[PDB]
């Protein structure tokens, strides 16, 4: 969010009424930043909270042999995050310039893929039509294999061949991350818009000075008021280029939100 | 006013300061229309496609032709736009049973061809996975392998 | 008196017509709820506009005074309404102190140059104004401590009169045989008409944390939700500037103290340097006698700076003084010293009679009295060549035609004023074309942390914190700047110490409201304002702080989101704040040989609607 | 092209059907533009289209 | 691509010094153009690789 008056002008008073001659284009920078910092949360809602209820796993948590331990929540932690979402969360004020906390905290979306992680696990896919049916893990596999075409034979014969396989397989994905440079492209981005748009300010755009102060305590009303005219429109123009690239990059993020969700 | 105190040299000045201001305010315009417009043609796409997928067929794609098993959906008109109707199917009033992956009969595993064996406490039946209908476990009803 | 007004002195702030057509509009109104002295007499204040309110069947108030005096001498306006109708004229009147058969107005008695005529319970209000010379008066007479509603008044008359006004007073009908006074400040309201074209209900802008809203949305209901409808700002306070010390005075000590200074005819010449100069010495010096400045006056020798300072000091005799002047003649300005017609400098002579008047003649200074020509600004001239004023040459001896050019003053202690020995010294500045050189001396001004304040060290100007830092500069280095270059820290000219700096504390303001059709209470939020720089519940988030709802240790389903995991609710009422509630806490009993099946199903309906088309422009 | 003491326009006028205040010349639709005047001889409202 | 220094001033030195009191617009429009030219060639990557 920026603000309009303390970006343009900044701090003086004299400012304030030649800038109410522009007429609304204040009021339309608000609005459209708004429009984006809504659906930013609503971006999140879509993609992680398709669940109702919070599912939690048994004490045991031995399914069958498959072991789960690298992407279930580890108990000894403060927040309660997987071995894997460990590694994930590694690697990735001015002048009138804030940002604003998301509404969801990371806690509360490691809740809803620990509630994700705890239905499937135990009653597959069920419990997005309706209430979750209980039935046992290995049981679970051999119907998956027949939805592809394979005979359920296949796993009931060889079960212990498969959860070794699978358990070591899962267990090369660390050995690949210890990838998300799609995530710090997105930071990235954000932070040169916000590095750029601070550094306009050190722009003369062709009138005597930058400084609005200064202006006046080397010149007179008359002559004054041009040159702050003058670097109004300047950064006032920069706002604008700021506004509409935002809009146009939150509709990609928005995009691959969408994605997420489907 | 300002064709009326300015001489001509004077007043070219300040019209171009209107010229610019309405130019600058009529080109934001439509340079935002350009990125709504962009929406509204998604919308429309994924409008056009649950149209052929959620009325013209039956989907099996989750949560995409509503919440259940989709059977039926029917379009209605809008202002500016499209409403869907969606039909679905909901399971309800479960009961737990107990179940093997297997039955042994002389040596022999078989598996159900169909659907899972299940145990009311003192027999074994066959049922379908979505709806509680048992049957006797049969030669008709299993394969054996094994 | 206060009265406690509700919603009263709204009036019709211009022509134009208007439908359903929520307008908002600035201009001098009497505040909503504000307070209103109360009156059963002296002359009041005017400062702008004035608000009347009255009740009563009968018409005590018989008419107003208005103007600057209040009385003759210059005009005045004078409003009175016998039982016929108003009467508005502006003349020069002399009111009685106390104004007031059945025969009346005693009012005045003098209604000199005329320059406006005009002739033609209960509540009945008034609103007056005088804006660029015109006196407007709004009225309306409504049949029924005032009661309770809302009516908008109607302009009454267009004068143009031209009259200034600062106070007024009233009139009132006595026994022979009750009014309210507002004034009206510069607000914002919303105002909203009806079909009719009539102002049926309004709202008052920087008013309630609430109304701070109906403004923001043009609207008088608002619908449930959050709204940002203003900011925060942390104001500094105090104007701190400070400097480093001096290192050096520059001595005048010296030249204003030398023990042998020097005949006028060869004068002495000092040249300051950089240095630090505060005359502060010499105009709260001795006791002087002459003190003239010229180019600059003789206070603003503190806060100017020039390149080169000459000083020359002489003595001369009493009546003589006149002529270390720009643009004099005689026997000493001529030709001993001359001062240009362009001087800037500042001439300073004292009497020194004790120190430099010995008896039986003191012959040590002279002055030459004999030249070819006068002088040159500035020039010097030390020789000690015979004159010649005949037409023979003088080879060198005194005599016929043959003067000595150099004589000597006297000085015996005994002399009248106009003849004992005087002191000149004089100051001369030039600019030639130094950066800068020395100026006048630094006024510092302590410095005080941990608050938001204005401050200047040495040319730094900014606004913020000042805290103890915990950078280490190079030892050459005043001050640092941040990524983005913007300065962030600066070292103290005197104790050398490194302080951070910071912005005050701004930042948006959301108002929280359940809903005008559920409650008028509300909460509201200082987004990223710590809870000790905000000017109960009040109640910490990571978004800021909230002020006027109760945190509660349940939580429920989130109703209206504040952000990091904290929504608001109206239930338990009043207005509380919480940690929302993701959804209930489901257990599987599973086991390993264990299934659940279903024995019924339900057939649901749901709707899912998609924007296809907008309008094309 | 019409004037009204000082209200300079181009349009249609026509017979209208609002009413006025009995203050008030003209009027100014939703978005504050001029739709209705005052005659000052006739004191009839008139739709500018 | 477009040279931002090519269209506005076309080799005038003049110009070419006046443009250093405008900031980094340049900085902004090689990097728009860039960061939308390299995506050109991932997207016919995605559909034939
Ligand atoms: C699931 O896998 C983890 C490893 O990813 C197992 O934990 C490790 O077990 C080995 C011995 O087999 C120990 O040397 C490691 O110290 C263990 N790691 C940790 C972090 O404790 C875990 O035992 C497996 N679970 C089951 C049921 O086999
Ligand atoms: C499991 O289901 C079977 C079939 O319904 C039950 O066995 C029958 O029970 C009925 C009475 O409800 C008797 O009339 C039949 O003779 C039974 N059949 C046989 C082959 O014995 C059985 O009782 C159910 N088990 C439980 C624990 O409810
Ligand atoms: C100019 O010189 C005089 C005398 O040389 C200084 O006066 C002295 O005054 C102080 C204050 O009363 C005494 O304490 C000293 O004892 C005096 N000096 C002597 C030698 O007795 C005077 O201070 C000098 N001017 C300035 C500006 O310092
Ligand atoms: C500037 O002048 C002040 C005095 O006005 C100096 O303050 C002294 O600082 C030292 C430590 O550096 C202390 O021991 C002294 O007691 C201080 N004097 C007083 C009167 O408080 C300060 O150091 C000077 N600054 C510089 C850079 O020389
Ligand atoms: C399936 O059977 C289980 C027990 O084996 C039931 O789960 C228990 O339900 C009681 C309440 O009726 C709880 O107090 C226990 O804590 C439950 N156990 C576990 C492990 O969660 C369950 O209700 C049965 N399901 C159905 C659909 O009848
Ligand atoms: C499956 O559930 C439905 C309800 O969803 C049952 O039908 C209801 O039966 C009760 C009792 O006879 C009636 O009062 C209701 O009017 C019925 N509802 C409807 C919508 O018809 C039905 O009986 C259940 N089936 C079984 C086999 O138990
Ligand atoms: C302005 O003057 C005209 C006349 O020039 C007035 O017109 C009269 O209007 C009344 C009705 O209001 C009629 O009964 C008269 O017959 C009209 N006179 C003529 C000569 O046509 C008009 O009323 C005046 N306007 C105002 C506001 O006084
Ligand atoms: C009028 O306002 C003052 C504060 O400005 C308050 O102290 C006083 O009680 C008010 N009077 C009434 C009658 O409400
Ligand atoms: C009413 O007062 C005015 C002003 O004093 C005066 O001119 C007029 O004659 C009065 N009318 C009567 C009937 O006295
Ligand atoms: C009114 O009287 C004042 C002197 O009191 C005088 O200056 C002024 O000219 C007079 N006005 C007229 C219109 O005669
Ligand atoms: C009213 O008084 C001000 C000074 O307070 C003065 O400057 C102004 O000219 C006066 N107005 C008239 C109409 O005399
Ligand atoms: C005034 O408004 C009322 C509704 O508040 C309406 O019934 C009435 O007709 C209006 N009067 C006129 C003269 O239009
Ligand atoms: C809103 O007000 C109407 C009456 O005007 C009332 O019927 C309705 O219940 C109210 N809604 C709420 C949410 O209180
Ligand atoms: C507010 O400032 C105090 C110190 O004055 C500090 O203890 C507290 O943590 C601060 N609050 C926040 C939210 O930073
Ligand atoms: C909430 O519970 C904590 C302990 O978990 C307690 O310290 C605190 O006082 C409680 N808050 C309220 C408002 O009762
Ligand atoms: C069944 O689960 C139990 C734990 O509940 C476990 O001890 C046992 O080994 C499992 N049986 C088989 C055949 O996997």
């Amino acid at each position: 969010s920026v603000d309009c008056t303390m970006y343009i002008c900044g701090d003086s008073t004299e400012c304030s009424n030649l800038l109410l001659q522009y007429g609304s284009f204040c009021t339309q920078l608000k609005r459209a930043l708004t429009g984006i910092a809504v659906e930013q949360d609503k971006n999140t809602q879509e993609v992680f909270a398709q669940v109702k209820q919070i599912y939690k796993t048994p004490p045991i948590k031995y399914f069958g042999g498959f072991n789960f331990s690298q992407i279930l929540p580890d108990p000894s932690k403060p927040s309660k995050r997987s071995p894997i979402e460990d590694l994930l969360f590694n690697k990735v004020k001015f002048n009138g310039l804030t940002v604003l906390p998301p509404l969801l905290t990371d806690e509360m979306i490691a809740q809803y893929t620990s509630a994700l992680l705890a239905g499937t696990i135990t009653s597959g896919w069920t419990f997005g039509a309706g209430p979750a049916l209980q039935i046992p893990f290995p049981m679970q596999m051999a119907y998956r294999f027949n939805g592809i075409g394979v005979t359920q034979n296949v796993l009931y014969e060889n079960q212990k061949l498969i959860a070794n396989q699978f358990n070591s397989a899962i267990g090369k994905i660390q050995d690949s991350l210890s990838a998300l440079g799609k995530l710090q492209d997105v930071v990235n981005h954000n932070a040169q818009a916000l590095n750029t748009l601070v550094k306009q300010l050190s722009s003369k755009f062709g009138a005597i000075s930058s400084v609005l102060n200064d202006i006046l305590s080397r010149l007179d009303p008359p002559e004054a008021e041009v040159q702050i005219d003058r670097l109004i429109t300047g950064r006032l123009q920069s706002l604008q280029t700021y506004v509409t690239q935002q809009l146009i990059r939150a509709a990609e993020i928005r995009a691959s939100a969408n994605l997420a969700a489907t | 006013d300002i064709l009326s105190r300015l001489d001509p040299p004077e007043a070219e000045v300040q019209i171009d300061r209107l010229i610019t201001g309405r130019l600058q305010s009529l080109q934001t315009y439509v340079t935002q229309q350009l990125i709504r417009a962009a929406e509204i043609r998604a919308s429309a796409n994924l409008a056009a496609t649950k149209m052929s997928e959620c009325v013209l067929g039956q989907s099996k794609r989750v949560d995409f032709c509503g919440k259940g098993y989709h059977l039926m959906s029917f379009p209605q008109s809008a202002p500016h736009g499209v409403v869907f109707l969606h039909v679905t199917y909901v399971p309800a009033q479960e009961k737990n049973f107990t179940t093997a992956p297997a039955i042994c009969h002389d040596g022999k595993a078989h598996f159900p061809r169909e659907g899972v064996f299940v145990s009311n406490g003192t027999h074994w039946f066959v049922t379908q996975r979505n709806f509680y209908e048992p049957q006797i476990i049969t030669t008709d009803n299993t394969f054996v392998s094994g | 008196s206060y009265t406690n007004s509700f919603t009263r002195g709204v009036y019709y702030p211009d022509k134009v017509f208007r439908s359903s057509v929520l307008h908002s509009t600035q201009d001098l109104f009497l505040p909503f709820f504000s307070n209103v002295t109360w009156f059963h007499n002296p002359v009041l204040p005017f400062n702008d506009g004035v608000y009347f309110a009255s009740t009563e069947k009968s018409n005590i108030i018989r008419g107003w005074i208005f103007g600057t005096t209040l009385d003759s001498k210059t005009q005045s306006l004078l409003i009175v309404n016998n039982a016929t109708n108003v009467v508005i004229k502006v003349c020069e009147f002399q009111f009685c102190n106390d104004p007031f058969m059945e025969s009346e107005f005693r009012v005045y008695s003098s209604a000199n140059n005329c320059t406006f005529e005009y002739v033609s319970k209960n509540l009945r209000e008034f609103v007056f104004k005088n804006i660029d010379g015109y006196f407007k008066i709004y009225s309306k007479h409504t049949p029924i401590d005032l009661p309770q509603g809302f009516s908008a008044l109607e302009p009454l008359v267009d004068l143009p009169i031209g009259i200034n006004i600062t106070r007024f007073q009233t009139l009132l009908a006595l026994h022979r045989s009750a009014y309210y006074v507002g004034y009206l400040q510069p607000r914002t309201f919303l105002l909203k008409y009806n079909e009719n074209g009539t102002i049926t209900d309004a709202v008052d802008c920087a008013l309630d944390p609430l109304s701070e809203t109906k403004c923001t949305l043009k609207s008088f209901t608002v619908e449930k939700g959050i709204y940002q409808t203003s900011n925060f700002r942390v104001q500094p306070t105090e104007s701190i500037v400070r400097f480093p010390n001096i290192t050096n005075l520059c001595p005048f000590d010296e030249v204003f103290n030398a023990t042998r200074f020097a005949s006028v005819y060869a004068w002495n010449r000092k040249r300051i340097s950089n240095c630090v100069a505060d005359y502060s010495v010499l105009y709260n010096f001795a006791p002087f006698f002459a003190f003239k400045c010229y180019g600059v006056s003789p206070t603003k020798l503190n806060d100017l700076c020039f390149t080169n300072v000459y000083a020359d000091s002489f003595v001369i005799r009493g009546n003589e003084v006149s002529q270390i002047a720009p643009g004099q003649t005689g026997n000493i300005a001529d030709y001993n010293y001359k001062l240009p017609d362009d001087f800037t400098g500042c001439v300073i002579a004292w009497n020194s009679n004790k120190l430099d008047s010995k008896v039986g003649g003191n012959y040590n200074y002279l002055y030459r009295l004999f030249r070819k020509s006068n002088l040159k600004p500035f020039e010097r001239d030390i020789s000690t060549e015979i004159y010649q004023a005949g037409n023979k040459p003088c080879n060198g001896v005194a005599g016929f035609n043959c003067y000595f050019p150099l004589r000597s003053y006297g000085f015996r202690p005994t002399y009248g004023v106009g003849h004992q020995p005087y002191r000149v010294v004089v100051l001369s500045f030039e600019l030639l074309h130094a950066p800068a050189t020395v100026c006048g001396p630094k006024k510092s001004t302590n410095l005080v942390k941990n608050k938001c304040v204005n401050f200047n060290f040495n040319g730094l100007t900014g606004t913020g914190v000042l805290t103890e830092s915990n950078k280490k500069f190079l030892p050459f280095q005043q001050f640092g700047r941040d990524i983005a270059d913007t300065t962030d820290a600066v070292r103290d000219p005197q104790t050398l110490e490194i302080l951070d700096i910071t912005p005050c504390s701004f930042g948006g303001v959301s108002v929280i409201t359940p809903g005008t059709n559920t409650s008028n209470q509300v909460a509201v939020l200082y987004q990223g304002v710590n809870c000790t720089e905000v000017p109960s519940n009040v109640f910490q988030t990571r978004a800021g702080c909230l002020i006027g709802a109760e945190y509660v240790n349940n939580s429920y389903e989130c109703d209206i989101p504040i952000g990091a995991g904290i929504c608001a609710s109206y239930q338990t009422q009043s207005i509380i704040a919480y940690t929302m509630s993701l959804g209930a806490e489901n257990s599987v009993a599973y086991s390993n040989n264990s299934i659940a099946i279903p024995t019924n199903f339900t057939i649901s309906v749901t709707t899912e609607i998609l924007p296809v088309s907008m309008t094309k422009t």
